[PDB]
Formats: structure tokens, C-alpha cells, sequence
RNA sequence: GGCCCCCGGCGCGCCGGGCCCGGGUCUUCCCGGAGUCGGGUUGCUUGGGAAUGCAGCCCAAAGCGGGUGGUAAACUCCAUC
RNA sequence: CGCGACCUCAGAUCAGACGUGGCGACCCGCUGAAUUUAAGCAUAUUAGUCAGCGGAGGAGAAGAAACUAACCAGGAUUCCCUCAGUAACGGCGAGUGAACAGGGAAGAGCCCAGCGCCGAAUCCCCGCCCCGCGGCGGGGCGCGGGACAUGUGGCGUACGGAA
């Protein structure tokens, strides 16, 4: 079938052609708003793999993010304190580029409810996304029963807490060894746990 | 300051631990929540144990616990592919399935084969309708209990074999166990650097051919 | 001369037979079927190389696959990573020159 | 029961029990192990000595249950089985010896402190001593290597 | 203990629809998520120590592959996902 | 020099829907000190703690192994007891500091993309009738619109699956 193909393809990044194709939609891209809405997914594959379906009510911003690391933001320097904290220029955020471009698709279309994203390209000043986003309240995903878990009120603003698959990343969980911070629900509720006096009755 | 001897001890009170002080006045009323929330339970599932589903017999890992036998989490493919019940349908009946399990040793398996066959005899399935088809059982094991079991259903208890008083033939005797350990143990140490030499000493005498 | 099983050298442990089972399906991952394979190969004549690969080549035609590989680890990261590409890239430029004699 | 403590007799006297030359003050050495090396050194180095300093190797994810191996002195061996074994033996006129399976009640090596009474074993264990061996031979009995 | 309201929850009947929904045995086929893994790195983080986890930047994959197997690396068997 | 497809884009007080603020004990994501300790202090510590911003639910988060182990092996997540003030980190000083096993509380497991077969077999909205209507649903009937082949629905997902 040739999604298969499509999707081989796509992996010959390096290759000739989907360089042409990466340099001109990148172009193209850098020529328009921060946020637009797609009026079809870029890459049709991948939204199949991350959970999208051809019907109505998904939809799909298309969302530029500043590229590179995170200056502190402080006057002049002037991060008075001990001078372990000091720095200023080589340090970094804790979320992704591409947790960014969701919170900011989730952010502007508030009814809407952020599923998943994909990458479309990198300039070295941006980069670019593409979220696909559920109409929580439209009849065919609601009474679709496969996808009525996102109408459930949970899962408002998935992206705002750290639970679509690229800002899940972040939060450091997976099971075994390479992970321990993070073994109970989540870093905080570890450390919560480890440092409670659990003070009994008795002693 | 210390003061003439001691334990140079750490205590680990440099947080603000009383923010995060937890007491247990509850656990009474705890206790008791679980205790009701338990005998509800046993009452929605009527006849059904208490207990829960049927769960294999299982040894433990490591050098340390080893000997001793638990509950596993559920019985492994083979076991129900041997015993032959439908893996979709054991569920059904209250027998525990996990899926993850392996089963190394057939020591393990036929063990926990023959525990499905066991709870299969003693196990009582009521028809689907009040009238009667296959499978489901007699009215007369059915009447004479819709009765729950209290407990974990058929309960392992890990036992040992008596071993009668022997005669200690000469050759047990004549065993000499500890030297016996420490030559285990060098020949284990010393495997492989003995089969390196072997290897050169190889490569010599086809070296003095050519 | 008595054979007591131990708790400690070489063939130690406790003396068990071994069920030989059928070995699970989520093994077999990776393996390369037949139509991917197709899939795959059909995807390099219409994308072809990328270009550390093709600078890979070169070093390899020039009988300098020394400094080709250390070009690949450096490239691609691992050392084992580096030698399987540097086998792929040997049987292409081996199945360039069968194709080219004719 | 603050009604025996020392505080419901110091009422009335000033210092409290702290004496008025020096006082009682907040923190006058410096905060615990503050200055195991400087002005506290003497404590240290004649209550703890070998406190400060690295030695022996490091051992990174150690798991205690590895090295697991609970010791049992012949000592008290008897001790593990029913009394009417050990005198159902001394008796019996088979020359039979009783099992002793150590590992059952939870003891991998035997060690050899201590007499044991002259009667046959079979003692069954995971690891042994050379001296456990050897006692346990001169009562007439056999050592047994087990898994 | 009683009576009266209301509401829940479960039992039986009728109708309206939907619904022709198994298992083993032998054969022939089928099979996996890329700017991701991985590497280098710098910064934070961790008990995690020749890098526990998260990041930016650069490189950038494979398919009997890939990941893990708490000391860096090469060769090699195993185990385990 | 028109008319017609589509593509990409606009504008509507267009028809019908949703989002906005609050509360914040508990919860998720970021951000993030300095008093303080070290008898001084800069790494360390205080602490991923206070303050700061964001977003929730009746709980949240986590969760059905790219796991543990190295055993005769265990088998999602969470919680307690233990492991253990231990392995480890650390001006190896001050100080900091987990995990597996073991015993319990509870217990539940599943679905896609893909690969394939099936006349898109699927969905939404209109309009007419019968029931039902204070959680807008059932059934029927319309050459009544649209979505959809740049892929909807049934079968099926590694515990193998199809024919
Ligand atoms: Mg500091
Ligand atoms: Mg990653
Ligand atoms: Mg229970
Ligand atoms: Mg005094
Ligand atoms: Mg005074
Ligand atoms: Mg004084
Ligand atoms: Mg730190
Ligand atoms: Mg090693
Ligand atoms: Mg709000
Ligand atoms: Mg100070
Ligand atoms: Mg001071
Ligand atoms: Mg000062
Ligand atoms: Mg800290
Ligand atoms: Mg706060
Ligand atoms: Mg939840
Ligand atoms: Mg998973
Ligand atoms: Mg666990
Ligand atoms: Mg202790
Ligand atoms: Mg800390
Ligand atoms: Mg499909």
C-alpha cells in the first residue's frame, strides 16, 4: 500500500528529493502567519499513525516555533544570587520545540482539543509543526465510540499538563532502572512520597 | 558539639519536614472502609469466591527467596493451552490469565496445569438462563451451594518432602564436599583463560606443520 | 564418582528439564519480509543516496575502507552502526560493478 | 510525665541547670558533625576512629539478595529436626542416620563451631566448611551438596 | 417500631429494532510507528558514579534490526523486552 | 474571453455548536530563589523547596514492559510495610540517598496506523411521518445536500493475525 512507500520515503530525508521538497515547503512555510490552520495534513501517513482519521471534525494548525535554547530572562544579567545560578546564555528548556508548537495550538483553539503533532521542517531560525486538533462536541466524534474518550473532561488542555506523546517526553517516565524519579505517578509525587514523614500510631 | 562517644549520626531533618508530616488517625477508619467496601464486594459477586479469580502457583527469583513458592499473577498461555481451556473464555470462568509469562521448566507447567484441572472439577458454572443447556452443572450442585468461599481460592501452601533415614553407603562418605566447592569454584575462575592457552597451544603445533 | 548438584560452578544450579516452546510472536521484530524488502530497494532508485554515504562510496572505491569507517563512526555515531553501513555500502558498489560488466 | 521530669524542679532558680558564667546559647560549636577536622577533631579521632577517608571499591547497583547465605553452626544442627529423630537414632539398630536438610529451615552454608553429638547425619546444605566437613565425618556421617 | 410522600437500585411480562455472531487440527500467506533511535554536545537534573533523566545545537540510522543487561572501549556468546 | 472543474485563500449580525472567568485543600506541566547549614565561603546544602505562570478532576497523574532479573526465575499502574539511612553521591566535609527482590491493600485489561481483504460496505447535516421527548434518541421514508479514495467503516494488532 503506499502509505508503506510513502512513509520509506519520508525517511530518505537526506535524499535528493525530499531535500528539494523539505527546502521549498520550508520556504513556503516562513512566508505565512505563526499559526494557520492546514486545510489537509501535510504529512497524511503520519497523522494516520498519531491517531487523525479523514473525517470531519479533526483539523489541523500548522505552527511555527523559534528555534535554539532559552536566555534567562533577567535584567541585563544581574541573576543576583549564589554563582552557581549564574548563567544566563548556555542553558535550556525542559519541554520540547514541538510540546511549544502544541500548547500553542491548544492555547489559541480552546474548544478545540490537541491529539498529537508531527514536524514538517526546520530553518535554522524556526521550526515547523503540525497539530491535529478534535472538535470535542461534534456529532460524528461524539457518537463515534472510538474516539469519545477526548469529549470526556479530562482530557481538556492535554497539552497544558504535560500529556500528548511530545510533552509526556519530558516528564521523564518510563518503567525500569533509567527512571526511578517518576515512580509514582510523576517526578513531583515521587519526591512528595520520599520526603513525607510517614509518622504511624504506634511507632 | 559531641560530648564523649557516640553514634556520629545523620538525621535527615533539614527540609521543612512538618509540612510534610503524615499522621495515621485515619487508618481505624480506614480499616474499616476497606473491610466494608470488602464484604459489598463478596455480596454483588454472589456465589463468586471473595477472593477473586484463581491465580498459578509460582517460585520467586533470586538465590534468597527461591525455595519458597507464591501466587503468581496469572497462568501462563500453555498452562490454559494444555489444559485446554480458551484463553478469551478462562477470564470468564475466574481463572487469572497473564499473558507476559514465559514458562521455562516443565516442573512449573505441569504443576500448573494439573491446578486448572483441579479447579475445573470443583468448580460449580450455573447456566446462562434459568433453563438449562450444556456445560452449566446439575440443580443439585447448585442448590446445595451458591455458596461463596471464603479466602484465596485453593490456597498454596509450599511444602516439603520427608526424606526417611538412609544408610550413608561408602561413597557419600567418601565424598569430600568443601574441597569439592573450592575446585567448582577455580575451575569456574579459570575456564577461560585455560581454554585461551588451549587455543594458543593449538595454534603452535599447527605453527610447527607450516 | 558422586555428582551432587551445587550451588556454585560452571554447570551449578538446580537440575531442571527444560520445556522447548514455541518462541513468542514479538521476537521475530525487525525481521525483513519479502514486500519490505521491495518496498525498501524501490525507494532507493527513486531517493537514492544520501550524501555522507556517497562520500562513503568514494573512500570505499579507493581501497582506503579504514578511513571510510572511521569517516562512517564519526557520522552515523556507534562503531557497529558504522560497520553494517560500511557492508551495505561495499555490496552496492559490488553490484554497480557486476551490473557495469556486460 | 512531665511531673518527673527536671524542669519542674529547676523552677525558681535562674539559669536553669545552664549555669551563669556561659550561658545556654544557641549553637556554640557550630550545627552536628561541624568541624570533625577542625575544633572537634579530638572527639572524632579518639571515639570514631577512621572516620574520614575513602577505602575498598566502589560496588555500584548492589543487590543484597545475591550474596544471601545464612549461616547454621553444627553447634545447634539437632536443633533444626524433631527431638524423636535424633532419638529414634541412638536407637533403631540400622545404623540408618537421619536427613538434616539445613536449606528447609533457612540456612545455606554450615559452619563448624562447636561438638556434635556422636551420632550418624546426612546434612544436606548448600555450602559447608572444611571443619563442618570434617566433624561431621568423625560422628560417622555424610556432608551432601544440594542446589 | 408505625404511617405517609418521593426517588433510587435491582426482578418478571410485552412490544420495537438490531444479531446467523464458535472452537480446536493441517496447509498457504501477513506482519509494525524517523528528523525518531543512536552518537557528539553544551546546560540543568539525578544516589546513578568515563553522562539517571530532560534539553538546545550538530550529526543522523537499521531490519535475524533495535533497546536494555548500573565502569569507558573491541571481539564474542547468552538473557530480556 | 467567456463558461466549467479543482487548489489555496478571504468575507458574512450566514445555520448550529463550543472556548473565555472563577475556586484552588488535594493533582498535572513549567519556572525557580535567598535567608539557612558548613561554626568563614565560592562547589555543596537550604531545594526542584517559597514566591511566579499555566491546566484539571472528584480525584488527578500513572498504567498494560523497548520491565525486572541472572533465579529451579518473576510479570501493567498506584498505595502501605520492608528493603534502608542501605548501594551510591559529596570541598568523600557538612550533609544527601534510591531501586529489585519479600509481604500485603487492589486487581482489569484494551484499541489503532500499518500489512490485507471486502462495489465506501462509513459519517455528518437537511426535509416528511410514527413513537419518545427536563441527560435530542429510535424506526421508517426522500434522486434532498455534503464529507470521504490525499482513505471512512467491518474483520485484525504481536498474548500472534488472516485466508
Ligand atoms: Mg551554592
Ligand atoms: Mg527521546
Ligand atoms: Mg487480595
Ligand atoms: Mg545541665
Ligand atoms: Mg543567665
Ligand atoms: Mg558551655
Ligand atoms: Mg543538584
Ligand atoms: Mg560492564
Ligand atoms: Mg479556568
Ligand atoms: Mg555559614
Ligand atoms: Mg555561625
Ligand atoms: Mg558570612
Ligand atoms: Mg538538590
Ligand atoms: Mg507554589
Ligand atoms: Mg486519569
Ligand atoms: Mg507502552
Ligand atoms: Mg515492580
Ligand atoms: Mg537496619
Ligand atoms: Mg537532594
Ligand atoms: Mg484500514
Amino acid at each position: 500500500g503506499a502509505y508503506k512507500y510513502i512513509q520509506e520515503l519520508w525517511r530518505k530525508k537526506q535524499s535528493d528529493v525530499m531535500r528539494f521538497l523539505l527546502r521549498v515547503r520550508c520556504w513556503q512555510y516562513r512566508q505565512l502567519s505563526a499559526l494557520h490552520r492546514a486545510p489537509r495534513p501535510t504529512r497524511p501517513d503520519k497523522a494516520r499513525r498519531l491517531g487523525y482519521k479523514a473525517k470531519q471534525g479533526y483539523v489541523i494548525y500548522r505552527i511555527r516555533v523559534r528555534r535554539g535554547g532559552r536566555k534567562r530572562p533577567v535584567p541585563k544579567g544581574a541573576t543576583y544570587g549564589k554563582p552557581v545560578h549564574h548563567g544566563v546564555n548556555q542553558l535550556k528548556f525542559a519541554r520540547s520545540l514541538q510540546s511549544v508548537a502544541e500548547e500553542r495550538a491548544g492555547r489559541h483553539c480552546g474548544a478545540l482539543r490537541v491529539l498529537n503533532s508531527y514536524w514538517v521542517g526546520e530553518d535554522s531560525t524556526y521550526k515547523f509543526f503540525e497539530v491535529i486538533l478534535i472538535d470535542p462536541f461534534h456529532k460524528a466524534i461524539r457518537r463515534n465510540p472510538d474516539t469519545q474518550w477526548i469529549t470526556k473532561p479530562v482530557h481538556k488542555h492535554r497539552e497544558m499538563r504535560g500529556l500528548t506523546s511530545a510533552g509526556r517526553k519530558s516528564r521523564g517516565l518510563g518503567k525500569g532502572h533509567k527512571f526511578h524519579h517518576t515512580i509514582g505517578g510523576s517526578r513531583r509525587a515521587a519526591w512528595r512520597r520520599r520526603n513525607t514523614l510517614q509518622l504511624h500510631r504506634y511507632r | 558539639a559531641p560530648s564523649r562517644n557516640g553514634m556520629i549520626l545523620k538525621p535527615h531533618f533539614h527540609k521543612d519536614w512538618q509540612r510534610r508530616v503524615a499522621t495515621w488517625f485515619n487508618q481505624p477508619a480506614r480499616k474499616i472502609r476497606r473491610r466494608k467496601a470488602r464484604q459489598a464486594r463478596a455480596r454483588r459477586i454472589a456465589p463468586r469466591p471473595a477472593s477473586g479469580p484463581l491465580r498459578p502457583i509460582v517460585r520467586c527469583p533470586t538465590v534468597r527467596y527461591h525455595t519458597k513458592v507464591r501466587a503468581g499473577r496469572g497462568f501462563s498461555l500453555e498452562e490454559l493451552r494444555v489444559a485446554g481451556i480458551h484463553k478469551k473464555v478462562a477470564r470468564t470462568i475466574g481463572i487469572s490469565v497473564d499473558p507476559r509469562r514465559r514458562n521455562k521448566s516443565t516442573e512449573s507447567l505441569q504443576a500448573n496445569v494439573q491446578r486448572l484441572k483441579e479447579y475445573r472439577s470443583k468448580l460449580v458454572l450455573f447456566p446462562r438462563k434459568p433453563s438449562a443447556p450444556k456445560k452449566g452443572d446439575s440443580s443439585a450442585e447448585e442448590l446445595k451451594l451458591a455458596t461463596q468461599l471464603t479466602g484465596p481460592v485453593m490456597p498454596i501452601r509450599n511444602v516439603f518432602k520427608k526424606e526417611k533415614a538412609r544408610v550413608i553407603t561408602e561413597e557419600e562418605k567418601n565424598f569430600k564436599a568443601f574441597a569439592s566447592l573450592r575446585m567448582a569454584r577455580a575451575n569456574a575462575r579459570l575456564f577461560g583463560i585455560r581454554a585461551k592457552r588451549a587455543k594458543e597451544a593449538a595454534e603452535q603445533d599447527v605453527e610447527k606443520k607450516k | 564418582a558422586l555428582r551432587y548438584p551445587m550451588a556454585v560452578g560452571l554447570n551449578k544450579g538446580h537440575k531442571v528439564t527444560k520445556n522447548v516452546s514455541k518462541p513468542r510472536h514479538s521476537r521475530r521484530r525487525g525481521r525483513l519480509t519479502k514486500h519490505t524488502k521491495f518496498v525498501r530497494d524501490m525507494i532507493r532508485e527513486v531517493c537514492g543516496f544520501a550524501p555522507y554515504e556517497r562520500r562513503a562510496m568514494e573512500l570505499l572505491k579507493v581501497s582506503k575502507d579504514k578511513r571510510a569507517l572511521k569517516f562512517i563512526k564519526k557520522r552515523v555515531g556507534t562503531h557497529i552502526r558504522a560497520k553494517r553501513k560500511r557492508e551495505e555500502l561495499s555490496s552496492v558498489l559490488a553490484a554497480m560493478r557486476k551490473a557495469a560488466a556486460k | 510525665p512531665s511531673r518527673l521530669r527536671k524542669t519542674r524542679k529547676l523552677r525558681g532558680h535562674v539559669s536553669h541547670g545552664h549555669g551563669r558564667i556561659g550561658k545556654h546559647r544557641k549553637h556554640p560549636g557550630g550545627r552536628g558533625n561541624a568541624g570533625g577536622m577542625h575544633h572537634h577533631r579530638i572527639n572524632f579521632d579518639k571515639y570514631h576512629p577512621g572516620y574520614f577517608g575513602k577505602v575498598g571499591m566502589r560496588h555500584y547497583h548492589l543487590k543484597r539478595n545475591q550474596s544471601f547465605c545464612p549461616t547454621v553452626n553444627l553447634d545447634k544442627l539437632w536443633t533444626l529436626v524433631s527431638e524423636q529423630t535424633r532419638v529414634n537414632a541412638a536407637k533403631n539398630k540400622t545404623g540408618a542416620a537421619p536427613i538434616i536438610d539445613v536449606v528447609r529451615s533457612g540456612y545455606y552454608k554450615v559452619l563448624g563451631k562447636g561438638k556434635l553429638p556422636k551420632q550418624p547425619v546426612i546434612v544436606k546444605a548448600k555450602f559447608f566448611s572444611r571443619r563442618a566437613e570434617e566433624k561431621i565425618k568423625g560422628v560417622g556421617g555424610a556432608c551432601v551438596l544440594v542446589a
